[PDB]
């Protein structure tokens, strides 16, 4: 994992990190299945195009690649609104 | 989930079979208490 | 034709699979409330 | 407005909801027709 | 046929014990732990 810096932003009512893209994996999809770890491998080369799109037009909101394996890689990184069970409530968000 | 590589992570259980009342549980590869792996455990199970 | 066979039963599914992948469709099995969200959304792989 | 589009009359049964079950919320889009945002002549139907 | 007196004794002993239980526990098992303001019985995973 990565521990990001999370500056606070406008045009986002939250804290964003313009260094790397965040990943969302549905609650009941294991992160480590060879199918999921492969998406997290070849998607790692999206972050530079995310960055250059953003610095070409500083008024972009979320950019997201939502893939057929449940993952969703969005930019700029920002912690998801519902953690799995760190709060009491579950998140049921499936990008598909 | 039918193999030990699959049975990892969390999953939902539904209280009262209600699709809108769910709980997160970690899924784990359990081994029945009374089994038939060796001849001692087989004799135990056949005893019970 | 997309055919969904639902539940834990002891009926035949040969005809249903035939209907499915004779008419360019697909065949899904839904045994519990947990598989609903994943099987009732995966026909957009066929339609694509 | 930033709220979801409502349908029908809301009815709830408080006496069938455990306090710690995490009901799901919603997924719908805010699809508000043009004739349902203003008052409806038959000239606005024409413009539409 | 020789087991007629054993049966005549078991039937009468069951008849006596039923009346005793009917006099001592008549209507005691009718309260339980619901959820506050709900009609949902509050139990734990493997408890009846």
């Amino acid at each position: 994992r990565i521990k990001p810096v999370f500056i606070d932003d406008a045009n986002f009512r939250r804290q964003v990190s313009y260094q790397h893209a965040a990943v969302h994996i549905p609650t009941d999809i294991y992160e480590g299945s060879t199918i999921v770890l492969n998406e997290l491998n070849w998607t790692s080369a999206l972050d530079d195009v995310f960055k250059k799109n953003r610095e070409e037009d500083p008024s972009l909101l979320w950019q997201v690649f939502g893939s057929a394996t449940g993952l969703a890689r969005y930019y700029p990184a920002s912690p998801w609104v519902d953690n799995s069970r760190t709060p009491n409530k579950i998140d049921l968000y499936d990008v598909r | 989930k039918m193999t030990e590589e699959e049975c990892r992570g969390y999953y939902y259980v539904y209280k009262d079979g209600d699709p809108t009342q769910m709980e997160l549980r970690p899924r784990q590869w359990i081994h029945n208490d009374f089994h038939f792996d060796n001849v001692l455990s087989a004799m135990m199970s056949l005893f019970t | 034709v997309f055919t969904f066979s639902v539940g834990q039963h002891n009926y035949d599914r040969g005809p249903i699979q035939w209907m499915a992948c004779e008419n360019k469709g697909y065949y899904y099995e839904i045994p519990s409330i947990g598989a609903i969200r994943i099987n009732t959304q995966e026909y957009l792989d066929v339609l694509g | 407005q930033p709220k979801p589009i409502g349908v029908g009359i809301p009815t709830i049964n408080l006496r069938k909801r455990r306090p710690n079950v995490q009901n799901p919320k919603s997924q719908e889009p805010v699809t508000l027709d043009f004739l349902d945002a203003e008052l409806e002549n038959d000239i606005k139907v024409e413009i539409r | 046929l020789p087991l007629f007196h054993i049966a005549l004794l078991v039937l009468f002993m069951v008849i006596i014990y039923a009346i005793i239980g009917l006099e001592l526990f008549k209507g005691k098992m009718h309260k339980t732990c619901y959820y506050i303001g709900t009609d949902i019985v509050a139990t734990v995973e493997n408890e009846k």
